[PDB]
RNA sequence: GGGACCGCCAGUGGCGAAGGCGCCCGGCUGGAACGGGUCCGACGGUGAGGGCCGAAGGCCAGGGGAGCGAACCGGAUUAGAUACCCGGGUAGUCCUGGCUGUAAAGGAUGCGGGCUAGGUGUCGGGCGAGCUUCGAGCUCGCCCGGUGCCGUAGGGAAGCCGUUAAGCCCGCCGCCUGGGGAGUACGGCCGCAAGGCUGAAACUUAAAGGAAUUGGCGGGGGAGCACUACAAGGGGUGGAGCGUGCGGU
RNA sequence: UGGAGGUGAUUUAAAUG
RNA sequence: GUCGGGCUCAUAACCCGAA
């Protein structure tokens, strides 16, 4: 038939993580981050690092029989920033280029209905 | 050796529950079939019944039994897509929510979230009256129907249509939906 | 190993710290995405009808004001 | 203490909050010695 | 398994004396507007003394502790860095019973009554008219009470205020009398404590303070320009000996 | 035409006369 | 640490060479 999986993309201002699981999520097919493809901390969240990691993960997934994925992309969320970093969309485009079919795309950033207090004080970072 | 470990795994076919058709919804890998129990899969209603309208309705199925290379599931809950309900809430409209705990005719415990969107801003007393209409309709439906019939009428849109027809007399409406369902308990 | 040629069809504007960079729209002439139009950043004088040799065709420059 | 909002202006003087803290520090020393 | 908090809708929107108050359902309870050929019959205003309420923080007893985080412990930055930045972290932040009575507690504008052009939004109640899917629905006009904006007479040093007055008039209470010394010293009352209320003198000084003007400047914004600016380049000076000018001796 | 509010952000170091 | 030169309107910081 068609073996379909899920691509979980975690994108912040400091790094990017691309993690492919099966359709239920309980089994890990492949997992690559920005620090595994570059040597400098400054380049970890760049679009090019996201492309490289997505390509490695997609190749490992294709060798094992995955044909397509559905995509779940998230920023850190909670009491941290709600906006994804610059690597998410580059990672999305690279998966399709490497040979995977793409299903539905959704954002799953966790959002509180008035949760906890964030760091920094009532004055924030002072730079 | 890592590749060898991946070669021990067999693939199992997952089926939808009996009253949804029992069709094939996917495949999942595992070495021991005991580890397949209690896994959950999310599928849209458009996948089961083919129609390009109900693509935002998401159903969750949980594996409860494995026989051979087949895995069978039960209904666990339902939710509308985040981007869909985000497109409904606007400024200069009113959003009315109601969260109710119910028991079905055959002893199932459920929690049900309903939502109504009014055309313009309305007074607090009118919101309360609409919420009360929602509560009465849902309690009556729970009294009448079994688990399977209630779930089907909730996901098709029948209960919402009854709610909108009843709530027209308080204020004209823009939308009416069963926002979410979760199953809490099952009969002994 | 030998790059892919692309033809400049439109000039967008100048950029860079000292104004030394120009952004253009190019059409790929060879390879997998032959026919695709993408925008790129270039160092040096350039006009409509020039040909660049891109070493890869998956990076696209950010649109400038 | 009584309020003198003119003292809060900054032209040609140090911040009143810290002047107040210094005055209170001085008053504690006098009260301790008055007990002996 | 746990403790705190209720997103979007949300509106110079609503309620309250002020401080303050936002998930849903049920019970108890305070105040106001509108409608009123209902009742009482000046029963009113202000208020020295006196009384009650009063953010955050702090204190005294007993609980609780997710997240955050004075003090403190480490990593950096720097000439130094007792900080700003990063990794941890006690009190506290939460609940029950008390004490403390303080804020740029600011509408920096005490409260009651009469009068003095308009225009235009919005919230609650009432009236009239027209629509209507017959809805506790929609549109327009008018009265009363709240809540914004523009503005006439008048006011003001001006900024501006202008029927929600900082305008003209009838009341009562509180406060001020150049800048500092000083909200200090001494005396008293209150508080477990920290602290609160009350409050001078010797001496010093020509301004201090307010609103607005023209410039100059900004590690503020926008537009424009130069090989004594850069970018892309070509040739060099700075090291040696010597010509010549300057400092010093 | 001109105004009043709210939420986000702000790429090293740089004392003195 | 000493001496000399850079950078600055100038001083401190900072950079270079030397004994
Ligand atoms: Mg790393
Ligand atoms: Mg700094
Ligand atoms: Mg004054
Ligand atoms: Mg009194
Ligand atoms: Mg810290
Ligand atoms: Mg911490
Ligand atoms: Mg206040
Ligand atoms: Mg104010
Ligand atoms: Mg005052
Ligand atoms: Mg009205
Ligand atoms: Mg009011
Ligand atoms: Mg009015
Ligand atoms: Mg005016
Ligand atoms: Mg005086
Ligand atoms: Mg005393
Ligand atoms: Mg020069
Ligand atoms: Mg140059
Ligand atoms: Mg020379
Ligand atoms: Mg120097």
């Amino acid at each position: 038939k068609e073996k379909w999986g899920i691509a979980h993309i975690y994108s912040s201002y400091n790094n990017t993580i691309i993690h492919i699981t099966d359709i239920t999520g309980a089994e890990t097919i492949s997992r690559w981050s920005g620090g595994m493809v570059v040597k400098a901390d400054r380049d970890e969240p760049s679009p090019y690092a996201a492309m490289l990691a997505a390509r490695r993960a997609a190749e490992e997934a294709l060798e094992k029989g995955i044909v397509g994925v559905h995509i779940r992309v998230r920023a850190p969320g909670g009491s941290k920033s709600k906006t994804p970093g610059p690597g998410a969309q580059a990672a999305i485009r690279a998966l399709a280029r490497a040979g995977l079919k793409i299903g539905r795309v959704e954002d799953v950033t966790p959002i509180p209905h008035d949760g906890t207090r964030p760091k920094g004080g009532r004055r924030g970072r002072r730079v | 050796a890592a590749k060898d470990k991946w070669k021990l795994k067999q693939w199992y076919v997952i089926y939808a529950p009996d009253f949804f058709g029992g069709v094939e919804v996917g495949l999942t890998p595992a070495d021991d079939p005991e580890k397949v129990l209690n896994r959950v899969v999310e599928v849209t209603l458009k996948d089961i019944t083919g129609d390009f309208l109900k693509g935002h309705v998401k159903l969750y199925f949980q594996v409860y039994d494995v026989k051979g290379q087949n895995a069978y599931t039960k209904f666990k809950g339902m939710k509308l897509a985040r981007s869909y309900i985000r497109s409904l809430v606007r400024r200069r409209t009113t959003r009315i929510d109601g969260i109710f705990n119910i028991t079905t005719k055959d002893g199932y415990k459920l929690r049900v979230m309903a939502m109504v969107i009014a055309a313009r801003r309305i007074q607090t007393s009118q919101e309360r009256a609409i919420r009360k209409i929602m509560q009465e309709i849902i309690y009556k439906k729970a009294e009448e129907l079994n688990f399977k019939d209630f779930v089907l009428e909730a996901v098709n849109g029948k209960i919402a249509a009854e709610i909108a027809k009843e709530a027209k007399k308080i204020y004209p409406l823009k939308k009416a939906e069963i926002r979410k369902i979760k199953v809490l308990g099952e009969p002994e | 190993d030998e790059g892919y040629p692309a033809e400049v069809i439109e000039i967008i504007g100048r950029t860079g710290t000292t104004g030394d960079v120009t952004q253009v729209k190019v059409r790929i002439l060879e390879g997998r995405d032959k026919g695709r139009v993408i925008r790129r950043n270039v160092r040096g004088p350039v006009r409509v009808g020039d040909i660049l040799i891109l070493r890869e065709t998956e990076r696209e420059a950010r649109e400038i004001k | 203490m009584k309020r003198r909002p003119r003292k809060w202006k900054k032209k040609g003087r140090m911040r009143w909050k810290w002047i107040k803290k210094r005055i209170r520090r001085l008053k504690r020393q006098r009260k301790k010695e008055r007990g002996l």
